[PDB]
């Protein structure tokens, strides 16, 4: 509804849930009915949109390229290039020397394309063996931000 | 200021004839002279103007007991060079001797045209090395011209000649021209026969009419080298500031060309970049690196690509080099004109300072050296003797280019901070 | 939006509060500036009340070059005024047709349980303005563009005022030179006259061209100078290139806008002041010319390279600033000026043009430390150079770094310039760590493109 800046069969139900109105004792089945059918639009429509406005089969593969280690060559060199660096202990500065390392092991393996980087970056935690504080995280669009909840992607993480 | 290209010699005056021709149809030109009705641009350098848009290019044409001089008059582009200025061996002593006796009148048309114009920065010779009357009279007229226009800033576009090895004083003749060049040439721009006869073999199947084919590639190259100052930009808009970045060091002025579309007949920068540093692109034939490289692209660049392209071309370090001079790679860009096709829309050029041009230096000064033990060519022509009775100018050439081949190998050294 | 806080969220749902207020102001300007063919104030019809071998080939090239017209005929359809006004009839007819449904049934919405949906719904009704809203959006932009051929002034002031046109750039800051350097230091470069003379013989000997545009250019001063200092820096010289702006587009250009647009052609300058003097040392080496080539001096040859490497750190920072304002930002800019669709709209894409060009600048105050560097190291290349030039060679024997005997003071300078530098590739990094500065990456990317140092 917000974020604009949608069949109108809003009235149609309007007319349904007025004769709703109208009958003289509670019959939850009609109710029932009259609910799904629109919960039934809704969803319909919603799919839509989203599955093909905004293919979501793109981003799982991207989701499992990457939090599930879908991308052998990469992550392999990754590990490899910034052996020692991550083997380090952690401090404030490290993060960027890793992201550098990460973008510089997606050139390494030369299979690149316009953006796709952009959506992706490490976070490295220091004060609260830097292989233990290491955490990559994902840029979400807001259609997919339901599905994607911070905690979804939380239970990823680990 | 305006620039007057000093074309000599019949080698040389086959690609000022051409080049002249390829601005004729890239800029808004006719074969009477005239602009074409169908026609943003910087046409004040390269061209005069007269009063009913003629726009004569101020090319000043030597030829010397010409026959097959006539052809160039006899073309459809006779109107448009009419500056009306062509005055009438293949020994560079033989050249060297017939320039002295016609100087002054060659050299009253060199002022006439500096009088004409508003202004004038610097001479630009379709010079031909060991061009039999080509070289000699160019090494003279090298020499005059740095003396009276000391002001003025002078290139070569030597095209060095590399046949694999008729002439039986070809090496004499080169090395002489090296002396005088190294000495009295502000920039040289060096080009190999033999590098674009191997590009010929391998864009074409052309191999027997090297000479006629060939003249288009060095066209190419040389209307290219110049598109920044014939087209407006807002960076190097004036030869000097392009001159300054290619010579470092004023002993190493000769300058590496290549084309990234060797076949030219979309592409990323990221792409048109990377092919420049590839060997096949380049047209020229103990560690040895570049001393600094420089690049310019054509067409509608997609220009965000371009940091994404140099930081790019950084980690493929697909160019070697660490030289005294700091190298860091510089990238321009320019228009392709309004006129000529669009295919390959984006096409680009380098050049550059390279050391291994000192190997090609180097071999005409083996052939030489083993020529001058031999002494099976000293011409001892009256001629060449007369002219050089003591022959002391070959060995005074010979310690200034093996001045020259050290430098070179000095400057892949790390000190060239002491003196080289 | 709100009358005090006392906002009307039954009829203006702080939607239209804004809207409404808009769609007023536009068209009172429209209609004050000129009754317009499309609108020309109750003109607008019937809208519902609501509420030879190189001949040939040069005939090819001509048909090239023509398609370039037929691609413009495109830039130019926007305007065709007799076609925008058969819009209006079918524009306003085509609400008539929801108007005809809706009062039918706000008759049955009146009908089903007083409201048959939330009485919130009553929005629907006041829906139709959006209509009259999108017309005075659009119309406004042709008016303010391609009427008033808005974009050749952003153009223009993008060719002189930030010196894109290259020709331009050199001259006006060429004679300026010789005289700031020369003398008349006080501000006898200032006498009005002489600044006029410069500006308009800048113009006229610019070859980009002769044109109405070239109207509204003025060379002028702000602060005034007691007298020029050493090395003549004119470091922050206030001589002011002002432009007029006329009623309409002085809506769309504020003061304090090119207020902003006047700083790049003070440090550009300012780089070219820099620019000017090495391309002179150079030539003033080549003054020397060796012309005495009788005598190759072994210090020169040492020299010859200490200006060199000078020279190489300022062309690059010459070429940094380029790139990242000349061809990455405007490039941004026109791609906005096309999407850009109301005044409101206009006023934010020149905004950005210009709060992102000064970002890439670095003059920005965050990023003062850089820009802090570089006046120190400009400094040094300033005096240092000139110092050169106030000496004379000596006589000519065996080692002779006497020719210019303060020779040897400068190497301590060049040493200085240096230090300056590897300071300079330790500073960039230093700030790119700490937050982001996407932009410094490509700062530090080409000072450093082949080593720890060069
Ligand atoms: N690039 C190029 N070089 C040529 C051409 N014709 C001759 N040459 C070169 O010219 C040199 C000899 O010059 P030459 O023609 O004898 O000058 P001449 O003494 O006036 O005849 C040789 O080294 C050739 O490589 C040509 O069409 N293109």
């Amino acid at each position: 509804e917000n974020q604009n800046v949608l069949k109108n069969q809003e009235d149609t139900f309007a007319a349904e849930l007025h004769r709703l109105k109208q009958q003289p004792l509670f019959s939850l089945v009609d109710f029932e009915q009259v609910v799904d059918r629109i919960r039934s639009t809704v969803a319909e429509h919603l799919w839509k949109l989203m599955v093909e406005e905004s293919d979501l089969l793109g981003q799982l593969k991207i989701i499992k390229d990457f939090y599930l280690l879908g991308r052998g060559e990469l992550f392999q060199a990754f590990i490899d290039t910034a052996q020692h660096m991550l083997k380090t202990p952690p401090t404030a500065v490290t993060e960027h020397d890793v992201n550098v390392a990460f973008q510089q092991s997606a050139h390494k393996v030369l299979l690149d394309d316009d953006n796709l980087l952009p959506l992706l970056h490490l976070t490295i935690e220091y004060h609260g063996s830097g292989w233990a504080a290491l955490g990559l995280s994902y840029k979400v669009q807001w259609p997919l931000h339901i599905l994607f909840t911070p905690a979804v992607l939380e239970k990823y993480n680990v | 200021r305006e620039i007057i290209t000093l074309q000599l010699g019949q080698c040389g005056n086959q690609i000022g004839f051409e080049f002249w021709k390829q601005l004729c149809a890239e800029h808004g030109i006719s074969p009477e002279g005239i602009v074409e009705e169908f026609a943003t641009d910087r046409k004040d350098v390269f061209f005069y103007q007269a009063d009913d848009e003629h726009y004569i290019p101020r090319a000043v044409l030597l030829d010397l007991e010409p026959r097959v001089i006539h052809s160039i008059l006899n073309s459809p582009y006779a109107k448009l060079y009419n500056p009306e200025n062509i005055y009438l061996g293949n020994n560079w002593a033989s050249g060297f001797s017939q320039g002295e006796k016609i100087h002054e009148d060659i050299f009253d048309i060199i002022d006439r045209e500096a009088d004409g114009s508003d202004s004038l920065e610097g001479f630009v010779l379709c010079h031909s090395i060991a061009g039999g009357t080509g070289s000699g009279l160019g090494s003279y007229l090298l020499e005059r011209l740095n003396d009276r226009y000391p002001k003025k800033l002078v290139q070569t576009y030597s095209v060095f000649p590399n046949q694999d090895e008729d002439v039986v004083v070809q090496p004499y003749n080169s090395l002489l021209t090296l002396k005088r060049l190294t000495q009295n040439a502000d920039c040289v721009v060096v080009l190999d026969n033999t590098a674009l006869n191997r590009i010929a073999t391998d864009r074409l199947h052309i191999q027997n009419p090297s000479f006629s084919q060939i003249n288009q590639l060095v066209s190419t190259i040389m209307s290219a080298s110049t598109t920044t100052l014939r087209y407006p930009g807002y960076m190097n808009n004036d030869l000097i500031g392009l001159i300054a970045s290619l010579i470092p060091t004023p002993r190493l002025h000769f300058l590496m060309t290549g084309y990234t579309p060797l076949t030219t007949d979309k592409t990323t920068v990221l792409d048109v970049m990377r092919r420049l540093l590839q060997p096949k692109n380049v047209m020229v034939s103990t560690n040895h690196c570049y001393i600094a490289i420089l690049n310019i692209i054509q067409g509608e660049v997609d220009p965000t690509q371009v940091h994404k392209s140099l930081q790019r071309i950084r980690e493929r370090k697909l160019a070697n080099f660490i030289p005294w001079g700091p190298a860091s790679i510089q990238v321009a860009l320019s228009r392709k004109s309004p006129y000529l096709p669009s295919a390959h829309r984006v096409s680009g050029l380098m050049m550059a300072n390279h050391t291994s041009i000192s190997s090609l230096f180097e071999r005409t000064c083996r052939q030489y050296d083993k020529l001058r033990k031999r002494e099976a060519f000293l011409e001892q022509f009256r001629k060449e003797d007369m002219f050089k009775d003591n022959f002391d100018e070959m060995d005074t050439s010979r310690e200034i280019v093996q001045q020259l081949i050290d430098e070179y190998h000095a400057a892949t050294r790390p000190d060239y901070i002491s003196w080289g | 939006i709100s009358k005090e806080v006392e906002d009307c969220v039954p009829v203006f749902l702080k939607h239209i509060a804004h809207d409404i207020y808009v769609c007023g102001k536009t068209i009172n300007l429209l209609k004050l500036c000129c009754p317009r063919h499309y609108l020309c104030w109750s003109d607008v019809p019937v809208p519902r009340i609501s509420v030879e071998q190189a001949y040939l080939a040069g005939l090819a090239g001509q048909y090239h070059l023509e398609r370039y017209p037929d691609s413009y005929e495109s830039m130019s359809e926007p305007p065709i005024a007799h076609l925008l006004r058969p819009v209006l009839p079918r524009a306003f007819a085509f609400p008539v047709d929801p108007q005809v449904q809706s009062a039918a049934d706000e008759t049955a919405v009146q009908l089903s349980e007083l409201l048959t949906l939330p009485v919130l719904m009553k929005r629907s009704i006041t829906a139709p303005l959006a209509a009259h809203i999108s017309l005075v959006n659009k119309a406004a932009v042709d008016y303010f563009f391609v009427e008033l051929h808005l974009e050749a002034h952003y153009e223009a002031l993008r060719h002189f005022l930030l010196m894109e046109d290259g020709e331009f750039a050199q001259s006006l800051s060429d004679l300026l030179f010789e005289k700031l350097g020369a003398g008349q230091t006080p501000g006898e470069l200032l006498n009005p006259l002489v600044l006029n003379s410069v500006l308009s013989k800048a113009l006229q000997c610019s070859l980009h061209g002769d044109t109405p545009h070239a109207s509204n250019l003025s060379l002028a001063l702000k602060y005034l100078p007691e007298v020029f200092a050493p090395n003549a820096p004119d470091v922050l010289s206030c001589l002011e290139l002002r432009y007029k702006v006329d009623w309409p587009l002085n809506i769309v250009i504020t003061e304090g806008c090119v207020s902003k647009y006047s700083g790049v052609f003070s440090f550009l300058l300012q780089l070219k002041l820099m620019m000017w003097a090495l391309k002179d040392v150079c030539f003033h080496l080549k003054r020397t010319a060796l012309l005495s080539h009788m005598a190759g001096s072994v210090q020169f040859r040492q020299l010859q390279l200490f200006k060199h490497e000078m020279q190489h750190f300022v062309k690059v920072i010459q070429g940094y600033i380029a790139n990242q304002i000349l061809h990455v930002t405007w490039c941004e800019f026109r791609a906005r000026l096309a999407t850009v669709g109301d005044l409101e709209e206009i006023q934010r894409a020149h905004a950005e043009y210009l709060h992102k060009a000064v970002f890439r600048g670095l003059l920005t105050e965050k990023a003062a430390p850089v820009m802090n560097v570089i006046h120190s190291i400009f400094s040094l290349v300033l005096k240092f150079r000139s110092q050169l030039i106030s000496q004379a060679w000596g006589p000519p024997g065996g080692p002779r770094g006497a020719e210019h005997p303060n020779f040897a003071l400068m190497q301590q300078s060049y040493n200085t310039f240096k230090y300056y530098s590897h300071f300079l590739f330790k500073v960039v990094t230093k700030l790119v760590n700490r937050g982001y500065q996407p932009h410094l990456e490509d700062f530090l990317l080409r000072i450093n493109f082949n080593n720890y140092y060069q």
